[PDB]
């Protein structure tokens, strides 16, 4: 790896001037090059993965659906025909979209989620696992789409699982994870009805546990319970 | 439009 | 060239859809493509080429002061050390930069500029070599850093003399061209009287000239003149 | 601040 000659501190360091510069590639390349030390993650280190990746994706997600768009116009009758480029364009941005995929999932399974033991580590690595599969079912038509389907509700499950037996209602981390797997039963799996209802149940269970909190805890809490609301207002 | 995921902490 | 397989027609078509999807690396790698097929550019495509690259610079270039400034601030009386890190990051950002500047010069020199016999095509290289060199100048500290300041102020010169020569003065490459230069006097040449002087007069002269065109060539030329007026309130 | 150079046709 090309950043195997890196002090892995010095990575870190990196990494969080690639964020204040704006250079998502280049913090994703950092973090990737800390990851393959060997060594587990620290809560602030794990966050600076996950900030990094999801920007590259965001990206290539947004590109995508633009591309779908425009090709799928092209398709409507009475549109004029323009030649292979909007179709071998958008396989091209969906080529390098799944290669981002592979490599965070690659990196969770060496070794990230054999090492993690402890609640809060395993179910953010679990969540993770689970949004990548969910963003390569957004672009699957194939003979493996109901399997890559089952890979992303397999992972958001056992996360779930562990985070109702070892976390408060209030964690922010249960509290995104919800927030990700209702709207993947929303939008990759037909489920509106369960999508709602564990939108609804997470938000309820949240309120009620929310007086144990410190001032910074529930500004941080309620922050995600707000987008399980906008959700809810939007889907019903 | 498009649902809320997960933003940046 | 990677590009080389590739029909120019469909690279122009790319090129408008990686704009559409906001992907600008992939944008400027098509029209890098389309001029190495070795003919002229027509005005759409010459204005492809140049977005598609100031993109890519300017986010080079925002991410450069970002790290130019961590970095001047680490140097101050009392700031902990802190290691050779952020110096080697600017170092890379700043080496990616210049390569990119590198890349358009060279298609500029080998050989759009000596094939460009009309004044709007021409004038609209010898300006982007003057802001290619302008970007080297500003990053530039050795020993090259009064030549490359020279190289651009050049560029500069010769596009105002055919500009004024064979253009009306509200047409908006020379007006682009105007204030790009009166930029370079401010903050590249220390001469923020020229500066002034140089805004002005591009702006009485376009003014003067407005009711010979139609609405939308006075749409097209009003906005430019806005910036004119802009830098001259925030100069005086 | 920064002064304004040619934006985007
Ligand atoms: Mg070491
Ligand atoms: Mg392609
Ligand atoms: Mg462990
Ligand atoms: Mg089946
Ligand atoms: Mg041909
Ligand atoms: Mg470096
Ligand atoms: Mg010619
Ligand atoms: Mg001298």
């Amino acid at each position: 790896g090309a950043m195997g000659s890196m002090e892995r501190a010095s990575l870190i360091q990196k990494a969080k001037l690639a964020e204040q510069a704006e250079r998502y590639e280049d913090m994703a390349a950092f973090m990737k090059g800390a990851v393959e030390k060997g060594e587990e993650l620290s809560c602030e280190e794990r966050n600076l993965l996950s900030v990094a990746y999801k920007n590259v994706v965001g990206g290539q997600r947004a590109a995508w659906r633009v591309l779908s768009s425009i090709e799928q116009k092209s398709n409507e009758e009475g549109s004029e025909e323009k030649g292979p480029e909007v179709r071998e364009y958008r396989e091209k941005v969906e080529t390098e979209l799944q290669g981002v995929c592979d490599t965070v999932l690659g990196l969770l399974d060496s070794h990230l989620i054999k090492e993690a033991g402890d609640a809060e580590s395993r179910v953010f690595y679990l969540k993770m696992k689970g949004d990548y599969y969910r963003y390569l079912a957004e672009v699957a038509t194939g003979d493996d789409k109901k399997r890559i389907i089952d890979s992303a509700r397999s992972a958001y499950q056992e996360a779930m699982d562990i985070s109702k037996k070892e976390m408060p209602p209030t964690n922010p981390i249960r509290l995104g994870l919800a927030l990700n797997f209702s709207v993947f039963h929303y939008e990759i799996a037909n489920s509106p009805e369960e999508a709602i209802s564990l939108a609804k149940t997470t938000f309820d269970e949240a309120m009620a546990d929310l007086h144990t909190l410190s001032e910074d805890s529930y500004k941080d809490s309620t922050l995600i319970m707000q987008l399980l609301r906008d959700n809810l207002t939007l889907w019903t | 439009d498009r649902p809320d995921t997960e933003p940046e902490p």
